C-alpha cells in the first residue's frame, strides 16, 4: 500500500517545485499551455493551480488550500503551497524510519496548536484606534503594483471604510460589506465613499425618465413586465398596484429569456415619475437585501409597502460618461455598516488592476480585525518558531520527539526560498540570519515590511489538515 | 474456493483502515474525477464501488441490513466477517477439515461468545445520575472515526441530554436533524420546540398564543368571461369546506398540498395560520408530536383529536426564517440543529449523528453495557479457549480458530493507530487471563490503561449483533462451493 | 562531478550495512565461507572485513580502518566502521544543500575535539585509593564482553583467568602489557570449566615410552630443573631421505655392528655431563635411547614444533644448541618443577611446567568440548586481554554501550548555535551521527530505535548528566553504574578519532581511477 | 533470510517421511544410476545429497554430533528444527516480532520442556525384573523403521539380555557385531565367548586348553634388533643365500626370548613369516595374525592384556589366560569361541542375514539400538513416547505463557504448536488423519489424567504402557537441547558472504 502513499508524496512535492521559483516579486515566471492552445504567463501561485488542470485527486487538494488561504487571509497563497511540500518532504523520511503515518498526523496536531500559542508570544499587539498604523500598512503592501504613486492616496481611503466594521465587539467580518465598483472616466486620485448601496447600472435612457427622486422607497422585485403571453391595459394594471403603495424606485431582475420591461410601460411610469433600474444581476440581489433590509418580491400580488425600503435621496451623477446611481439616507433599524466605494479611471486596464489591487489591501486589514497584532515578515517568524521547537524537542518522549526535530527543519524552506529567489546566496544568508537571531528577535522594520499574523496562522492551520488528509489515504480505487 | 476467500478479503481490506477513531480514510475517484470524496463510512464505500465477484456482493447485501438495524459498528462487522474466512485458509491447506464441520464449529464457538458478554454485563438500576454518565461514554464511542470527533467532548452532553428527554418508544421520528451553514460545530444547541425552516403564508403574525394544531390533506387548487363562472363556482364549493374548518375551533391549519389564496385569505380574518408544503416526513412527525391526525373526512367537526400549542414563535437564524413552537402537547420530542462549515462537512455529520442516536435509542430498553476499547474482544477470546476442554477431533481447530479471529480486530486497530499490535495485544491478555480484568488498549498515550477511567464502553445489544451476524454471514460464503452466472441481458 | 559524491556514499552504506546488525551483545552472526570449503561463524566486524574480497576502493578504506584499530586496541573494531558510516550519511544530505566537502571535514574535526573535552570531565577513577577496588571492578568488567559468546555460560568462573594473567606480566611501575607475552592456546575435548592459568609455558606432548616417570624429582635439592633444547637427536646418525648402504664383505659388517653399539651410550652420556632432566628434540630417538633414559628418570619428547621452542627458551631462560658438543650449563632451561598431569579421562595427558616466581611472560590454558567452541573461546578471551590492557594504562574511564554516544551528542547541539558559522550544519549532523549508535544497538535488541533514543535523552536532563544503561545488554533494567559496567576511555577516544579522520579522507577524494589487473 | 528459511524447509521435507515406524523410504540416484540404494537412514540421506545452501550445511555437522552420542532420533532433530524455522516466517513477517526475541523465546520455552519431562519421569529401583521389561520396550522403539521389525519380537530379548551381561562402563567396545550370510534373521543368538572371524596358524590343533593370551606387537618379516644400517651386496645368486640364512639365525634367538614367556597363544598385529610359523608348532605356541587395532582393544577389556613392547625379560609385565579355546565352522569360515575367561565383560551378537544389502542396514540398526540401552544404565527414569511425550511438553509451554512479555508471547506460543508437528507427520506417514486423531489426544491431556497416547496400529487412542511404548529420559533431553541450539544458529545469520574460490 505504500506505493500509493509514496506516489502521492512525489506527485505533491513536484507541484511545489515550480512554486518555489515564483515566490516573491523577484520570483521566476512559469509557463502554462491550456488545452485550447492559449499561452498565459504570470507569477501568481493561485493562477497556476487554477489552469493546471490537475488530474490526480490528491494533488487537487492543494487548490482548495490555496482557495481557503485567499478567502480568509487574502495573502500568502504561494507560501502555503511551499510549506505543505516541506512537511511532505520530511514525512517521506519518516516512513523509512518505521513510523506509521497516523502518528505523523497525530504529531502535527500538537505541533500546530502549540505553534499558535508561541506565535502570540512574539506578536506585538496593536490597536485599531491608531489610523497611522493602518495607513502605512496598506500603503507599503501595494509596492507590488505597477503604480506606486497612486497607491499612497488610496491607503487612507481604504482604512476609513473599514472603521465601520472596526467596532470592538464583532464576530463575522466579511469583505462583502465594502462593494468595489469600477467606472470609466476620471482618475485614480478621485474617489468617494458612499454611505449607502450603489449599483452598477444606469437609469432609463428614454424620454420621460426622472432619473432623480427625493424621499424614495427601494425594494427587490423579481417580477418581469411583459405583455400577456388590451396589452397596455395589462401593463397599466401592474403599474396601478405600485402607485397605490407609492413606490418611487423599482428594481427588475435581469432575465435573458424575454425582455425585462416593455417600452410602453416605461412611458406609463414616466408620467408618475417612477424610476426603474433594470439589468440587476443575481449577485447584487443578496447585497441589496442586507443593507437596505428589503425583501425579494416574486409576483405582483406579493408587492406590499412593508417589504420595501427607505431612501432619502436617489440621484444619477454623470462625471465623464459615468451615469452612476447612488442611494443615500437609508434610515433603517435593520441597516448594517455597508460601505460603497466608487473607482474611477480612464483606460479599462486601469480600473481592472486597480480594483484587484484594493482587494489585497482590504485582506491585510481584515487580518488585523480578526486577530490583532502584527509581526515583521521576511522570514522572522519562521526562524523564531523553528529554533524554539528545537529546544522543546529534547523535553518530549517517544516517537514524537524525532518528529519535533523534523517539523522545525521543515520551516527553514521559507527563509531559504526567499534568499534564492532574490539572487542572494542560500547558505550565506540563512546562517547570517540565525547568527544574529540569538540576540535580535524580529529584527525589516525600517523597510516597512509587515506580514499579518493571519497569513502565518492560516498557513500552519491549512497545512496541518492538508498533509494529514494525504498520508491517511492508503489506496485509491475506481468507483462509479 | 479461492475466488470466495480472496473476494471476501478484498472487501475487508478496503474498510480495514477505517476502523477506530485513529483509523485511515479511503479515497474514491470516478471517471469524471470531480466527484471524488473522502469518507470512512463502510456503507458509502461498499455501495459505491462496483464489484465483478457475486460472492463479494453477498457480504455487501448483508451489511446493508445490519447498517439499518444499528448504524454503528458496520465496519467492524465487515472486517470480522472477513477474518473468519481469512483464517479458514489455514483450516483447509494445513488442516484439511470438512467445511460443514467448521461451520458447525462456529455455532459452538458463537454460543460461548454470547455467554461471555452475558456474564460480563453489569448495569446499575439505582442512581440514574450515574446512568447518565454511561450514555456520555457511549456517545463518545459513536462519534469516533468521524469529523465530529473534534467537538465530541462538547457533543457528548448534546446527544445524552437529548435521549433522556424522550421517555417512550425507541422510534426516531421524534428527532429531526437540521443543518445550517455558518458558525463553529460547537455552536450547535438542543431545542425541543420543533424548529422548522419552512415559512408559511405571506403576511402572518410572528407570534400567536393559544393556537390549536390540526393536520389535514385536501386539494384547494382545482376542482374535480365564461371562465369567471367556473372560477367563482370553485370558491363557493370550497367555502363550505372552510366553514367546517372554522367549526374545529383551531387557530392553526396545516395542509399537505398547496393552498389557494381564497381559503388562505379567509384564515387571516379568522385568526387561523395557513401552513403549506408539508412533506410526507413532516406529517408523520407532527402526528406523534403535536398529536394530530390525517382528518380525511370534512363532513362534520369533532371526528378527530385536536392538538394544542401555547406559543408559535418565528426566529431568524442563519439568514432564513425558522419556526420555533413553545408549550406544545407531549414535548418529549427534541430537534438537533447542527452548524457546519461547508456542505461537504454537513453530509458526513448528518449520517454520523443519525447512527449515533440509533444506538442510544436502544440503550433505553437495554441497560446492560460492556467494556470496549479492545477489551470486549479479549474477554470473548478466552471463553472460546475455555470451552475447548471438551471438543471433537475435527471441531477442535475450528473452534480454536474462532478465538484467534477475535484478536484480529484489536490487531488491525493497533495497526491503524500506528502502535505495536504485537506488544500491546499480548500484554493485554496476560492481565485479563487470571483475575482483575479492567484495563484495555488505549489509542492515545500508547499504553494499557483502564477503559472505565477513560470512559470507553459499549452496549450489550450492539456488540451482540456484531458477533452474531458476522458468524452467520461467514458460514454462508464458506458453504458455497460453486458460482453459476447466467447470460447477462 | 555529481556522480563522484553519490556512488561513493551509496557503496559505503551498502557494505557497512552488513555489520550494523552484528554490532552488540545481541548482534547477529554471519556465515563466512573460506575458499578451502570451511565455514566460519563470527559476529565481529574485524573478521568480516578481512574475509570480504572486493575491488571497490571505497570499501577498502573501511577494511584498513579495522586493521589499525585491531593492533592498537582491538575492541571497537566493529563499531568504528558503523560510526564512520553515520558521518557519511549525514554528510550526503549536506552536499545537496551546497556545502563544500572540506567545510564538512572541518566541521567534524572541530566537533571531535569539543566532544573530547566534555567527555574528559565526566570520567571516574578506579585504581585510585584502594588497589583491591580495582580488581573488584575489573573482575565484572570482563563479563560484559563475554555475554555475546558461548563463554557466557561459565563466564563467572572464566573472568578470573584474564585478571590474573595480566598481573604477572605487568609491574605497577612499568605498566607494560604485550600480547606477544601471552601465548594463545586451546584444546579440544573435556569440559571448559577445567581451564586454568599456568605460570609458564604449557605444551601438549606424549612420551615415547609408557613407563617414563610423569614427574621430575629435584634429585636431592638440585638447582631448578635443567632442560636442554637441541636440534639433533641422540642416536646413531641415519639419513632422513634414503639409506641404501651396501656392504661387500663380512669385514665391514662386523665393524658397523660394534661401532653403532658403542654410539648408544656415548650419546646418552652427554646428558649426564650437562646435568639435564627433560630433553626436548626435533627428531625421535631409538629404542635404546628410551631404555637408557628410563633407568635414569630422564624423559624425552619427540616431534616438537620450531615455534614452540622459542616460547620455552624465553620462560626457562634456555638456548638453542645446534649439536651435542656445544652444550653447557648456562644454556639449560630453568624451572621449578616439570610434571605430567592427567585431565579427566582424556588420553592427551599434557605436561605442566611451573615456575613459582614472577616472570615476564605467561601462557594461557583453554579447554573446549568442540572445535568451534575452542575457536570461539579463544577470540572471546582475546578481546578481554585488550580491555584489561587499556584499563591499567589509563585510570580514567567512561561508561559505554550506547550511554556515552547520547551524552556526547547533547553537548554538540548546544555549542552549535554559539559558533554562528557554516559548520553549524555539520555540528547538528555530527550530533545525529552519534545518535546512530544507540539506534543501531536498539535494532538488535528488539526495541524501537526512535523511542529508545528519546528515552535516553529525556532521562539525562531532569535527573543527571551521568550515563544511563540500555536494555540492549539484556539485564534487568537501565543504569549500568550499579552493575559495574566499565569501558576504557582511550579505546573510545581512538574509536571516534580514526572514524572521523577516515570520513575526511573520503571527501578529499573526488576522483577514483580503476584500471585492469596484471 | 528467504533462502535460509525456505532452504532449510526443503532439507527437512526430504527426511520427514523417514521418521516413525510407519514412515517411508527415500530413493536416491546418482549420475551412474547404478549406486541407487533404498534406505531410511537420515544420516545417509543428508551426507550423500550435495547442497549449495550454506545454511543447510549447518544442520549436517550438527547431525554428526547427535549421531555419535546415540545414533537414533537424528531425523526428529532435523524435523523439529525445520518446524521452528517454518513457524518463524509467520512470527517475523505478519506477527511483527524481532528475530532475537524469537531466539530468546526458545530459551524460556526450553526450560519448560525439560521441567515437563522431569515431573513425568518415573523409575522403579526395586523389582529389577520390571526394569528388564522397560529395556525390552525401549529396544522395540529403536528397532522400528527397520526390516528387523519382523523378528523384533524375538530380537527384544536379544538386545535386552545383552546389556545386562556388561555390568560396567557404558563403552560399546564390549559388544562385537558379526554378520554371516545364510539363515533367517531369527537365528541370531547371544554369545559371550568372543567369536573371532580369523583363524590361527597354518596347521595347528583346533582345541586348546589352559591357553595364555599375550598381546604382542612386532615385525616378523626380516626381524633384526639393532642390525639396521646394512644392506645385502652380493655379486652372485649363491652368495645371496648365505646372507638370507642370517634372517632365521637371528630369529631363532628372538623366538627363544619369546618362548621363555610360556604362552600357549601368540597374537601379532602384522603377518607372520613362514619359518617361525612352523617353528611355533613344535614349541606349542599358536600365533594369531590379522589383528587390527579394534581387536586389541576388545581383548584388553576381557583378559587385561597389554601391548608388551619389551621382549627382553619374562617379568615386569602382565599376561592373560583363558581356559579353553574352541574352533568351530559356521558359514564356511573358521571361527574361534573362547571359554573360561576371567570376569568377561564382552558379548558377541552374530546376525544372520539373507543378502549383503540386508546386513548393511542391520549393522547401524543394532549398533545405534545398543548405544541407547547403554545410557539407560546410568539413568533409569523413562517417559511415555509414541506422540504422548510431545503432547505433555506442549502443556508446560502454555503454562509459562500465562505471564510473559508482549514480544515474547507469540514466540513461545509458536513453540507449542511446533511440538505437535512431530506427531502430525507421524500420522500422515501412517495413513491416518493427523487433524482429527491428534486433536482427540490434546483434549484428554489438557486437564489431568494423562496416560494414553497416539497409536499408529489400530487407529484408536490406547495406553502406551499397555502397548509397551516407552522412551528414555536421557534421549529426549538431548533432542530438545541440540535442536534448540541448532535453530538458534540459523536465526542469528541474516546474511551470507562467500569468498572468491581458487
Amino acid at each position: 500500500p505504500q506505493e500509493v502513499r509514496k506516489a502521492n508524496i512525489i506527485a505533491a512535492r513536484s507541484v511545489a517545485d515550480a512554486i518555489r521559483t515564483s515566490l516573491g516579486p523577484k520570483g521566476m515566471d512559469k509557463m502554462i499551455k491550456t488545452s485550447r492552445g492559449e499561452i498565459i504567463i504570470s507569477n501568481d501561485g493561485h493562477t497556476i493551480l487554477k489552469q493546471m488542470a490537475i488530474l490526480h485527486p490528491v494533488a487537487r487538494m492543494l487548490v482548495e488550500v490555496s482557495a481557503a488561504q485567499d478567502s480568509e487571509a487574502g495573502d500568502g497563497t504561494t507560501s502555503v503551497v511551499i510549506l505543505t511540500g516541506a512537511l511532505l518532504g520530511a514525512a517521506e523520511r519518516l516512513l523509512n524510519k518505521g513510523i506509521h503515518p497516523t502518528i505523523i498526523a497525530d504529531s502535527f496536531q500538537s505541533a500546530a496548536k502549540r505553534s499558535v500559542d508561541i506565535l502570540l508570544e512574539m506578536c506585538h499587539k496593536v490597536s485599531l484606534s491608531d489610523r497611522e498604523q493602518l495607513v502605512r500598512a496598506a500603503s507599503t503592501s501595494l509596492s507590488s503594483k505597477i503604480v506606486s504613486q497612486y497607491s499612497s492616496f488610496l491607503a487612507p481611503l481604504a482604512v476609513d471604510s473599514v472603521l465601520k466594521i472596526s467596532d470592538e465587539n464583532s464576530k463575522n467580518v466579511d469583505l462583502n460589506d465594502i462593494r468595489l465598483v469600477k467606472k470609466v472616466g476620471g482618475t485614480i486620485d478621485d474617489t468617494e465613499m458612499i454611505d449607502g448601496v450603489v449599483l452598477t447600472q444606469t437609469a432609463i435612457k428614454s424620454a420621460g425618465g426622472p432619473t432623480r427622486k427625493e424621499k424614495a422607497k427601494i425594494g427587490l422585485i423579481q417580477f418581469q413586465i411583459s405583455p400577456p403571453k388590451e396589452e397596455r391595459a395589462y401593463l397599466l394594471n401592474i403599474c396601478k398596484k405600485i402607485k397605490k403603495a407609492k413606490c418611487n424606485v423599482l428594481l427588475i431582475q435581469k432575465s435573458i429569456l424575454r425582455d425585462a420591461v416593455n417600452d410602453l410601460a416605461l412611458h406609463f411610469l414616466s408620467k408618475l415619475n417612477i424610476m426603474v433600474v433594470k439589468d440587476i444581476e443575481r449577485e447584487e440581489i443578496e447585497f441589496l437585501s442586507k443593507g437596505l433590509g428589503c425583501k425579494p418580491i416574486a409576483d405582483i400580488e406579493l408587492f406590499t409597502e412593508d417589504r420595501l425600503g427607505s431612501a432619502d435621496l436617489v440621484e444619477e451623477i454623470d462625471s465623464d460618461g459615468s451615469k452612476i446611481v447612488r442611494v443615500t439616507g437609508i434610515r433603517n433599524n435593520n441597516a448594517r455598516p455597508t460601505v460603497s466605494v466608487v473607482i474611477r479611471g480612464a483606460n479599462n486596464m486601469i480600473i481592472d488592476e486597480t480594483e484587484r489591487s484594493l482587494h489585497d489591501a482590504l485582506c491585510v486589514i481584515r487580518c488585523l480585525v480578526k486577530e490583532r497584532g502584527l509581526i515583521a515578515g521576511g522570514g522572522a517568524p519562521e526562524i523564531e518558531i523553528s529554533r524554539r521547537l528545537s529546544k522543546e524537542a529534547r523535553s518530549m518522549e517517544g516517537v514524537q520527539a524525532f518528529i519535533w526535530q523534523e517539523f522545525a527543519s521543515a520551516l527553514e524552506v521559507i527563509p531559504t526560498t526567499l534568499a534564492e529567489n532574490a539572487g542572494l546566496n542560500s547558505i550565506k544568508v540563512v546562517t547570517e540570519l540565525r547568527s544574529k537571531h540569538e540576540n535580535g528577535e524580529l529584527n525589516t522594520y525600517e523597510e516597512h515590511i509587515l506580514q499579518p499574523v493571519l497569513v502565518s496562522t492560516s498557513a500552519i492551520t491549512l497545512a496541518s489538515e492538508c498533509v494529514k488528509s494525504i498520508l491517511r489515504i492508503d489506496d485509491i480505487a475506481f468507483s462509479r | 474456493r479461492l475466488s470466495a476467500f480472496v473476494g471476501a478479503i478484498a472487501v475487508g481490506d478496503l474498510v480495514k483502515s477505517t476502523l477506530g477513531p485513529k483509523g485511515m480514510d479511503k479515497l474514491l475517484q470516478s471517471a469524471s474525477s470531480n466527484t471524488c470524496m473522502v469518507t470512512n463510512d463502510g456503507a458509502t464505500i461498499l455501495k459505491s464501488i462496483p464489484l465483478d465477484n457475486p460472492a463479494a456482493k453477498v457480504l455487501v447485501n448483508i451489511s446493508k441490513v445490519q447498517d439499518d438495524e444499528v448504524g454503528d459498528g458496520t465496519t467492524s462487522v465487515t472486517v470480522l466477517s472477513a477474518e473468519l474466512l481469512r483464517e479458514a485458509e489455514k483450516l483447509i491447506d494445513q488442516s484439511k477439515i470438512h467445511p460443514q464441520t467448521i461451520i458447525e464449529g462456529y455455532r459452538l464457538a458463537s454460543a460461548a461468545a454470547l455467554d461471555a458478554l452475558t456474564k460480563a454485563a453489569v448495569d446499575n438500576s439505582h442512581d440514574k445520575t450515574m446512568f447518565r454518565e454511561d450514555l456520555i461514554h457511549i456517545a463518545k464511542t459513536t462519534l469516533s472515526s468521524k469529523i465530529l470527533s473534534q467537538d465530541k467532548d462538547h457533543f457528548a452532553e448534546l446527544a445524552t441530554n437529548a435521549i433522556l428527554r424522550l421517555k417512550g418508544s425507541t422510534n426516531l421520528e421524534h428527532i429531526q436533524i437540521i443543518k445550517i451553514l455558518g458558525g463553529k460545530l460547537s455552536d450547535s444547541f438542543l431545542d425541543e420546540g420543533f424548529i422548522l425552516a419552512k415559512k408559511f403564508g405571506n403576511n402572518q403574525p410572528k407570534r400567536i398564543e393559544n393556537a390549536k394544531i390540526l393536520i389535514a390533506n385536501t386539494t384547494l387548487d382545482t376542482d374535480k368571461a365564461k371562465l369567471a363562472q367556473l372560477e367563482k363556482a370553485e370558491r363557493e364549493k370550497m367555502k363550505n369546506k372552510i366553514a367546517k374548518i372554522s367549526k374545529f375551533g383551531i387557530n392553526t391549519f396545516i395542509n399537505r398540498q398547496l393552498i389557494y389564496d381564497y381559503p388562505e385569505q379567509l384564515f387571516t380574518d379568522l385568526g387561523i395560520n395557513s401552513i403549506e408544503h408539508a412533506d410526507f416526513e413532516g406529517v408523520e412527525r407532527l402526528a406523534l408530536v403535536t398529536g394530530g391526525e390525517v382528518v380525511s373526512t370534512f363532513d362534520e367537526p369533532s371526528k378527530c383529536k385536536l392538538g394544542e400549542c401555547d406559543v408559535i414563535e418565528e426566529i431568524m437564524l442563519g439568514e432564513q426564517p425558522f419556526l420555533k413552537f413553545s408549550g406544545c402537547k407531549a414535548g418529549e420530542a427534541c430537534t438537533i440543529v447542527l452548524r457546519g462549515a461547508t456542505d461537504q462537512t454537513l453530509d458526513e455529520a448528518e449520517r454520523s449523528l443519525h447512527d449515533a442516536l440509533s444506538v442510544l435509542s436502544q440503550t433505553t430498553k437495554e441497560t446492560r453495557t460492556v467494556l470496549g476499547g479492545g477489551c470486549a474482544e479479549m474477554v470473548m477470546s478466552k471463553a472460546v479457549d475455555t470451552e475447548a476442554q471438551n471438543i471433537d477431533g475435527k471441531k477442535s481447530l475450528a473452534v480454536e480458530a474462532f478465538a484467534r479471529a477475535l484478536r484480529q480486530l484489536p490487531t488491525i486497530l493497533a495497526d491503524n493507530a500506528g502502535f505495536d499490535s504485537s506488544e500491546l495485544v499480548s500484554k493485554l491478555r496476560s492481565s485479563i487471563y487470571n483475575g482483575i480484568s479492567t484495563s484495555g488498549l488505549d489509542l492515545n498515550n500508547g499504553t494499557i490503561a483502564d477503559m472505565r477511567q477513560l470512559g470507553i464502553v459499549e452496549s450489550y445489544k450492539l456488540k451482540r449483533a456484531v458477533v452474531s451476524s458476522a458468524s452467520e454471514a461467514a458460514e454462508v460464503l464458506l458453504r458455497v462451493d460453486n458460482i453459476i452466472r447466467a447470460r447477462p441481458r | 562531478g555529481l556522480e563522484a559524491k553519490k556512488s561513493h556514499i551509496l557503496a559505503a552504506r551498502s557494505v557497512a550495512s552488513i555489520i550494523k546488525t552484528s554490532l552488540g551483545p545481541r548482534g547477529l552472526d554471519k556465515i563466512l565461507i573460506s575458499p578451502d570449503g570451511e565455514i566460519t561463524i563470527t559476529n565481529d566486524g574485524a573478521t568480516i572485513l578481512s574475509q570480504m574480497e572486493l575491488d571497490n576502493e571505497i570499501a577498502k578504506l573501511l577494511v584498513q580502518l579495522s586493521k589499525s584499530q585491531d593492533d592498537e586496541i582491538g575492541d571497537g573494531t566493529t563499531g568504528v566502521v558503523v560510526l564512520a558510516s553515520a558521518l557519511l550519511d549525514q554528510a550526503l544530505e549536506l552536499i545537496q544543500k551546497g556545502i563544500h566537502p572540506i567545510k564538512i571535514a572541518n566541521g567534524f574535526d572541530e566537533a571531535a575535539k569539543l566532544a573530547i573535552s566534555k567527555l574528559e570531565e565526566t570520567c571516574d577513577d578506579i585504581s585510585a585509593s584502594n588497589d583491591e577496588l580495582f580488581r573488584d571492578f575489573l573482575l565484572r568488567a570482563a563479563k560484559t564482553s563475554l555475554g555475546s559468546k558461548i563463554v557466557s555460560k561459565d563466564h563467572d568462573r572464566f573472568a578470573e583467568m584474564a585478571v590474573e594473567a595480566v598481573i604477572n606480566v605487568m609491574d605497577k611501575d612499568r605498566k607494560d602489557v604485550d600480547f606477544d607475552l601471552i601465548k594463545m592456546q586451546g584444546r579440544v575435548g573435556g569440559s571448559i570449566s577445567d581451564s586454568k592459568l599456568i605460570n609458564g609455558v604449557i605444551l601438549d606432548k606424549d612420551f615415547s615410552h609408557p613407563q617414563m616417570p610423569k614427574c621430575v624429582l629435584p634429585k636431592e635439592g638440585s638447582d631448578g630443573v635443567k632442560l636442554a633444547i637441541l636440534t639433533c637427536p641422540f642416536e646413531p646418525p641415519k639419513p632422513k631421505t634414503k639409506h641404501k648402504l651396501d656392504i661387500s664383505s663380512v669385514e665391514e659388517y662386523q665393524k658397523l655392528q660394534t661401532y653403532e653399539q658403542d654410539k648408544f651410550k656415548e650419546m646418552i652420556d652427554d646428558v649426564k655431563k650437562a646435568g639435564a632432566d627433560v630433553v626436548i628434540c626435533q627428531w625421535g630417538f631409538d629404542d635404546e635411547a628410551n631404555h637408557l633414559l628410563l633407568q635414569n628418570d630422564l624423559p624425552a619428547v619427540r616431534w616438537v614444533g620450531g615455534q614452540e621452542l622459542e616460547h620455552i627458551a624465553i620462560s626457562t631462560n634456555g638456548r638453542i644448541v645446534p649439536r651435542f658438543q656445544d652444550l653447557s650449563k648456562d644454556k639449560l632451561g630453568t624451572c621449578s618443577r616439570i610434571y605430567e598431569q592427567e585431565f579427566g579421562t582424556t588420553k592427551d595427558r599434557m605436561l605442566i611446567i611451573e615456575q613459582s616466581k614472577e616472570t615476564k611472560t605467561v601462557t594461557c590454558f583453554v579447554r573446549g568440548s568442540n572445535k568451534m567452541i575452542v575457536d570461539e573461546a579463544e577470540r572471546a578471551l582475546h578481546d578481554s586481554l585488550c580491555v584489561v590492557r587499556n584499563l591499567v594504562k589509563d585510570s580514567r574511564v567512561v561508561y559505554g554501550g550506547g550511554a556515552a554516544e547520547v551524552t556526547m551528542s547533547l553537548a554538540v547541539s548546544e555549542e552549535a548555535d554559539k559558533q554562528r558559522g557554516i559548520d553549524q550544519y555539520a555540528f547538528r549532523g555530527f550530533a545525529q551521527a552519534l545518535d546512530t549508535i544507540p539506534m543501531t544497538l536498539a535494532e538488535n535488541s528488539g526495541l524501537d530505535p526512535i523511542g529508545t533514543l528519546s528515552t535516553l535523552k529525556s532521562k539525562q536532563l531532569k535527573e543527571k548528566i551521568s550515563n544511563i544503561g540500555v536494555d540492549c545488554l539484556g539485564y534487568g533494567s537501565n543504569d549500568m553504574k550499579e552493575l559495574f559496567v566499565v569501558d576504557p576511555f582511550i579505546g573510545k577516544k581512538q574509536q571516534i578519532l580514526l572514524a572521523t579522520q577516515l570520513c575526511r579522507m573520503i571527501l578529499k577524494i573526488d576522483n577514483v581511477i580503476i584500471s585492469g589487473k596484471d
